[PDB]
């Protein structure tokens, strides 16, 4: 299983949270 | 601002691959009556792979069976070998039958030590394993019939030796010219959108 | 103004290579019914290659098989190997036969550990692979039938060993002298645009 | 104004080599009915050439056939190997039968280790080549028959060991003694005429 | 003022050496039906060669054959072998038989290993190569017969393993005195007279 | 597959994104 | 296929480019 | 083939043209 | 062919040279 196949939308997300934290 | 860059990446990414396509798995089974006694087989690997749509009229699109390989010793001095895929009817007649011979890529021990010194870290930790895959292209150019539907392809390795993981039968329309950096070099597309939009920003 | 100079010599090379031109890929299907238990095939490398124009009449064209093999040690104990083309027309029937012995160029064993050792970065980033590009030219100054056309040429390799990834039928107008450099030496050409546009600029 | 000499080089160069010849290739088409289990083929390379004017009458001149061999071990254990070419009529009947007997240049395993090492860098950008070039002089002095004049040659070589590249059947005119250096040994004529040059300029 | 010397060199060279003297190329054409499974040929390497005068009456001339082997392995370990000369005349009898037994020069593997290391710059260039010129001196005062001239000799090696380049029959006439040095040691000659003449000058 | 086959003329626009960007 | 065969005409004027360029 | 076997006349030439050149 | 068999002769003056040149 690839690291970065079905999360790229959480990663478009969850290192959003950069901001806010 | 490198934070921006790659969310602006990502997004392009996002945009630009919204691909219309299927990744149907290959189970592979044998006949196990031998004595087994060797590393080898009893018959050749063989799959029936069902697609239930996507394979529609007018569009073109590629199949492909991408194959992953380990780097075995097994592997290296097994040679050519010949791979048959078979797309059938709903009542089991055949709708195209193609066949391609493909091989290991060859690389020399020396290089192979040189890899396994070099990209240690990521074959340790996971992300990075010693293997091969190969792009068993069945159809450059695929277009389906209108009056019978592709229902799934029969696929066959002819090899007793040959040692592997899985297998895709993966099915994307043609369409490649604006994604084909994407398509076919990832890691080029990021360094360049991370570069440009860093640069911008 | 280097980004001025690649664009240019970018601009260069669209300009003077608008190659009318065709490159049928190469199937090769084998006959695997046999024990298969050591490293040779059972049956030649035959493929048909089907071209439906670009085979028009009075230009002459120059056809050949650039054929993809690896630096394998079966590749280097094989020697030479026949390869034979066969023309054919709307019927079956043989158009021009041609037969040529292609073989492997041969590199030392120190100039193979030299070689990989230099362009180590480029086989494993994925750019250079341990690879050799025989060009068999089949047809130098080919020049078509006015009554029967050609509708595609069936390829054959006489070695029941020859390891290969691929094949090309290439077919390409013979005007070569103000190309040349384009024609057969492509890396060179990028260096002479680059410096010519660079100093020019 | 080392570059008007290159200049001047170019131009001498090109004046005094107006060189009336016809370089014919020569394809070998060999026999594949054998077993060919071993690293040898089954018939004796040979090969019919047209030279379909230059050989016209009273004019001296000199057939060879310029023979590409690889370095490999084959070769070098293979030894001496007779060369025989047959010129032939229009209807088939001979001209003139002659032969020789070749045999690639020794050079010990040290002297080889030690070429690979130092003419690396042209090996390794593909200028070089570890290759030997035998010039199997088939006619010292030619002279054309009146009334029959050569359609071509038919030409053997009776070693069923003999790796080769390909061959070239070469016909020049005799006029040897104003450009002997440009005809033999054209890097001295370089190293010579650009040093006398740059030295006038 | 060393180049007056050197041309001094030369002209002394030109005026001293008219050599009224003939070199014959001898061509060894095989027999070629064994099955080849070693490097050896099947029947004894022979060479009809033609002188067409030179050999006139009263002067004499020294004919020898000067034959270049290669220092190949084959040919340290072969020995002792027979060079069989016979002069025919125009009606194919024959006038004078001869024969003598040449060998090649030995030296030591440590010896051949100094020679490949001190004189590699001369290897490498191609001035000079690791090969033996053997001077099978077949006659030292030849005299023609008045009523029957020599048309020319049947020469023949009996020996199946003898590698070799070539061979030249070499005759002139048996005035050595004056010449001796320039005769048989040049290299010294050129050191000599240089060096006298820039002395001189 | 070459990395420079069919992507020229993308090289001629791509990179000229070096000017805007 | 050596490198200086057929191409001594284009370095008669190619070359010769280094007096405009 | 040796460097000197028939080019001892065109270096009683060409090397005389060390005088004018 | 040893360097000194018949040239002895010709060393006797060859060498006597020294004199005048």
């Amino acid at each position: 299983l690839v690291p970065l196949v079905s999360d790229l939308t959480l990663s478009f997300l969850v290192f959003w949270l950069c901001l806010p934290v | 601002l490198l934070w921006v860059s790659v969310f602006l990446y990502g997004s392009f990414y996002y945009s630009y691959m919204p691909t219309v396509s299927h990744l149907s798995p290959v189970h592979f089974h044998y006949r196990t009556d031998c004595d087994s006694s060797t590393a080898s087989l009893c018959s050749f690997p063989v799959a029936n792979v069902s697609l239930a749509r996507v394979l529609m009229y007018g569009q073109p699109y590629r199949v492909t069976l991408e194959l992953e390989l380990p780097e075995s010793p097994v592997n290296q001095d097994l040679g050519m070998f010949l791979v048959t895929v078979s797309c059938y009817t709903r009542g089991g007649r055949i709708i195209s039958t193609s066949s391609r011979s493909v091989m290991l890529h060859y690389r020399s021990q020396l290089l192979q030590v040189l890899d396994t010194l070099l990209f240690s870290s990521l074959l340790l930790f996971g992300f990075a394993e010693q293997k091969q895959l190969l792009e068993v292209e069945l159809y450059s150019d695929y277009r389906e019939n209108s009056y019978v539907p592709t229902t799934g392809a029969i696929i066959e390795i002819h090899s007793k030796r040959i040692q592997m993981y899985g297998a895709y039968l993966r099915i994307h329309a043609h369409f490649t010219g604006l994604r084909y950096l994407l398509y076919n070099f990832p890691m080029t597309c990021a360094f360049v959108g991370v570069a440009s939009n860093f640069t911008f920003l």
